[PDB]
RNA sequence: UUCUUCUAA
RNA sequence: CAAGCUUGAGUCUCGUAGAGGGGGGUAGAAUUCCAGGUGUAGCGGUGAAAUGCGUAGAGAUCUGGAGGAAUACCGGUGGCGAAGGCGGCCCCCUGGACGAAGACUGACGCUCAGGUGCGAAAGCGUGGGGAGCAAACAGGAUUAGAUACCCUGGUAGUCCACGCCGUAAACGAUGUCGACUUGGAGGUUGUGCCCUUGAGGCGUGGCUUCCGGAGCUAACGCGUUAAGUCGACCGCCUGGGGA
């Protein structure tokens, strides 16, 4: 079954970045347009668009620099079988500071950066590199 | 109800009894108010191998749309008559009514 | 080149032998799929009315048994 | 399989539209007529252990049903069970 | 059905009995019975003719119609009954006329079917027919040898006789001993195998379970003394003879058929 | 191979008619078939291999026929 | 048709 | 926790395919046995032989009868089933899958310790049956020996009913469920469309076989039916023996 969404959001965009497809879609949800605003934001994708009433669909449009991918690595952190949340202190440094974390925190999805200028931490969703 | 296809082999010296067998067997059928669509005697006709150590029989070809109960009563009826050698029941999808391609 | 598929009939009748001894040999073996080229489907329905036509005395089931 | 007037006999006696014949107490009401009407097929074939596959995915279909009807709303779950005759 | 008792006491260790629910649990039918007083295996010169014979519990006897004359006229059956007479058990049918009989039960009969004798009497299990009436392959019982005589074939709790020939005047028959026997065609037969077929099944379990049944107990010939029997004697177990009768007669394979009368309806012996 | 020989017909053209049917209906290799008995496992194992060599040597004979040898 | 075996560094 | 929504899951309608199961029939061919006719000195077997069968008439051949078991050709890296497994034909009862359009219920789902059920062959118990085959056993050969391979026989067994056993290299040596990721040649089974102007042309589902790209892997290879990329849950592994 669909035990795990966002963990098929993930799995989707690294599929098609090493697929060379210009374009994703999946359906969307109110939490995976909150992680595509960061990529979008943070500057692995492109853009994203959500289309339809009954069922919206989340399209990525991904990015591609000098032939090879962008999305160099992306992995789900917490998932179902296992949460993982940190305190603020104990917010990861993906890639020594390359990378970002998409964490989840009380005032919304946000980057790790964000979360220690925020001043407060939540759940780790991914580790994008 | 149940649509059977009914073929039965007579044996052939006792070929004079066969439409006397006949009218028995609609009033089987229309007696449990069931529908005969096609009732085709075929004759005497020549064996592919012998039978029974006999080389002939008469084939009556019937179609029959009755309740299962009555088709196992008549099934008996083939199997204690001694005129008819082989009696063959075949269930079909469908009332069929057009001639037989050896009637032709 | 199966010639039910052109003629396009919903079930082979056992009782049309003269099609039927098309489609057995001399020796009243039945003839294989790839030669006469019938499509499976029609050949499961040719030797389902083969077997029923054997059992009526319409077709042998050898040319030497007597 | 169950005949299709029969089915048509319970969908119109318990559907609250006459029409929507996948509501939960339909659903329940066909398997029950079709496990009921098996009884008397494994009590003369009992060596038919195919076909009992498939009664006990009715039966184990039918539990599931009646089990996310007593949460859904508990006054329809007393109302299908008395009906059927069901123990639990 | 079969039923293994529960060892509360040796000597029902090993009974298995044998229920039918369907037999009556009453007296039964007063006018059918009469005597049958018991014998001992003597003689009307007072000697033991046949062994082992004797005491056991008293028993009634069953008028059973093995004739089976009432020809045309239905019956229905309205009990069955247990026979100590006999390994079978017996049917209480009632004709329409009002007369009641007793019959062999056979093995799908219940309480309330129709049966029927005579020579237009259909092919169902209970009805008796002349042997040029009845089909070549069926299983049949309570089977005549002299037309008219009473049924003598096939009368023990289980057995049935198949009819595989017919030429004529006669029906070769395959008896339940394997033997092949040649029968007029006008001798009246029962269908269907004779009822109670599990009897063979129970195990009497005790010594004293043969004794109720009448059958004293039996000494082996080679337990006894030179003056009693052939096999007797001997310091120690000696047993160095060939086996006999108590009257000298070899008794592991000799064959004592010696009926020349009977021979021409003999088509194949037992095997 | 129920076989008449026709009328003015010369002995070896029948008999080589008669050679014909009999390999034709499949006489010699049915009976060598049935001489032994072959087990469900060696029936099953030799049928499945004669599917392989139907099969790969289709694929060998059309790669061979692309590349030369000289 | 049958047709076996050969240690030491 | 409350209220939903329809994509997951399910129900209904109409169809299709199938060795899917259970029960009862039935047919043809062959084998052996029995009887008889013709017939006369071999037969059978092997590497070669012998045991064996034969003048008391075998083998061969023809007619008749009995009985059991399995179902040539079709037949196919074909089909069905959860697995084991399933093959003449007919009927009765019966499970599942799939398709086409809708209608409907509204997360009802996935997995699963313990548990329960099914589970090849061999074996066991009771009762039948017993043609062929065949452990055991016997005889003949072979050999240095031959408790073997070969031969001639042959009993449990194989078959049926009802119980038990609960195991196999029970294998795809690959747990189930879901999502995504380039292709090619097929098989099978639906269904839509084009004038079917032919068995064609264009699609769209299920199942399946082969090759192979990226990727993976110790390599072999796997490769949209993953052993690729991930998620959920379970089972399991920790040097070889001992075991
Ligand atoms: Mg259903
Ligand atoms: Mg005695
Ligand atoms: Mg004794
Ligand atoms: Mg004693
Ligand atoms: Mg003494
Ligand atoms: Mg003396
Ligand atoms: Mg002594
Ligand atoms: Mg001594
Ligand atoms: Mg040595
Ligand atoms: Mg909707
Ligand atoms: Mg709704
Ligand atoms: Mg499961
Ligand atoms: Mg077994
Ligand atoms: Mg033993
Ligand atoms: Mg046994
Ligand atoms: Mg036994
Ligand atoms: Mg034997
Ligand atoms: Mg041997
Ligand atoms: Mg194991
Ligand atoms: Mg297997
Ligand atoms: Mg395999
Ligand atoms: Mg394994
Ligand atoms: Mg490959
Ligand atoms: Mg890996
Ligand atoms: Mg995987
Ligand atoms: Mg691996």
């Amino acid at each position: 079954s669909m035990q795990d969404p966002i963990a098929d959001m993930l799995t989707r965009i690294r599929n098609g970045q090493a697929a060379n497809k210009a374009a994703v879609t999946m359906p969307s949800s109110k939490l995976k347009v909150a992680i595509a605003n960061v990529l979008k934001e943070e500057g692995f994708i492109e853009d994203f668009k959500v289309e339809g009433d009954t069922k919206p669909e989340l399209e990525l449009t991904l990015k591609y620099f000098q032939g090879k991918a962008v999305v160099e690595s992306i992995q789900r952190v917490s998932r179902p079988g296992l949460r993982i949340y940190k305190r603020k202190d104990e917010l990861p440094k993906v890639m020594a500071g390359l990378g970002i974390a998409v964490v989840s925190t009380s005032k919304g999805v946000m980057t790790d950066r964000a979360a220690r200028q925020a001043g407060l931490g939540g759940e780790i969703i991914c580790y994008v590199a | 109800m149940r649509h059977y296809e009914i073929v039965f082999m007579v044996h052939p010296d006792q070929s004079e009894q066969v439409p006397g067998m006949i009218e028995r067997y609609t009033a089987a059928i229309t007696g449990a108010e069931g529908k005969i669509h096609r009732l085709e005697d075929w004759g005497r006709r020549q064996l592919a191998y012998p039978i029974n150590k006999l080389h002939k029989a008469h084939y009556v070809l019937m179609n029959v749309e009755a309740p299962q109960e009555v088709i196992d009563e008549l099934e008996t009826t083939f199997r204690f008559n001694d005129a008819v050698i082989r009696s063959m029941v075949m269930r079909t999808k469908h009332a069929v009514t057009e001639a037989s391609p050896m009637v032709k | 080149f199966c010639r039910f598929t052109a003629e396009g009939v919903q079930e082979i009748d056992y009782k049309d032998i003269a099609t039927l001894k098309n489609y057995i040999t001399e020796s009243g073996k039945i003839v294989p799929s790839r030669i006469t080229g019938t499509r499976a489907k029609y050949q499961r329905q040719l030797a389902r009315a083969i077997k029923r036509a054997r059992y009526l005395s319409l077709l042998p089931y050898t040319d030497r048994h007597q | 399989s169950l005949s299709t007037e029969a089915t048509a006999k319970i969908v119109s006696e318990f559907g609250r539209d006459a029409n929507d014949t996948g509501s939960t107490e339909v659903q329940v009401a066909l398997l029950t007529a079709q496990i009921n009407h098996l009884q008397g097929h494994f009590a003369e074939h009992k060596k038919d252990h195919h076909s009992r596959r498939g009664l006990l995915r009715m039966v184990s279909q039918r539990r599931k049903l009646l089990d996310y009807l007593k949460r859904k709303d508990v006054a329809r779950y007393t109302q299908l069970i008395e009906r059927l005759g069901l123990r639990r | 059905a079969v039923v293994k008792c529960k060892p509360t006491s040796p000597g029902r260790r090993h009974v298995v009995k044998v229920v039918n629910p369907e037999l009556h649990k009453g007296k039964p039918f007063a006018p059918l019975l009469e005597k049958n007083s018991k014998s001992g295996g003597r003689n009307n010169n007072g000697r033991i003719t046949t062994r082992h014979i004797g005491g056991g519990h008293k028993q009634a006897y069953r008028i059973v119609d093995f004739k089976r004359n009432k020809d045309g006229i239905p019956a229905v059956v309205e009990r069955l009954e247990y026979d100590p007479n006999r390994s079978a058990n017996i049917a209480l049918v009632l004709y329409k006329d009002g007369e009641r009989r007793y019959i062999l039960a056979p093995k799908g009969l219940k309480a309330g079917d129709q049966i029927q004798s005579g020579v237009d009497a259909a092919i169902k299990p209970g009805n008796t027919l002349p042997m040029r009436n009845i089909p070549v392959g069926s299983t049949v019982h309570n089977v005549e040898m002299k037309p008219g005589k009473g049924g003598q074939l096939a009368r023990s709790a289980g057995t049935y006789v198949q009819i595989v020939a017919r030429d004529g005047a006669y029906v070769t028959l395959r008896l339940r001993s394997g033997e092949m026997r040649k029968v007029e065609a006008d001798c009246r037969a029962t269908l269907g195998e004779v009822g109670n077929a599990e009897h063979m099944l129970r195990v009497l379990g005790k010594a004293g379970a043969a004794r109720w049944r009448g059958v004293r107990p039996t000494v082996r010939g080679t337990a006894m003394n030179p003056v009693d029997h052939p096999h007797g004697g001997g310091e120690g177990r000696n047993f160095g003879k060939h086996p006999v009768t108590p009257w000298g007669v070899q008794t592991k394979g000799k064959k004592t058929r010696s009926n020349k009368r009977t021979d021409k309806f003999i088509v194949r012996r037992r095997s | 191979p129920v076989i008449k020989v026709r009328e003015n017909e010369p002995f070896d053209v029948a008999l080589r008619r008669f050679k014909r049917s009999c390999e034709k209906a499949g006489v010699l290799a049915e009976v060598r078939r049935r001489e032994f008995y072959e087990k469900p496992t060696t029936e099953r194992k030799r049928a499945k291999a004669s599917a392989v060599k139907r099969h790969a040597k289709k694929l060998a004979r059309e790669n061979a026929r692309r590349t030369r040898l000289y």
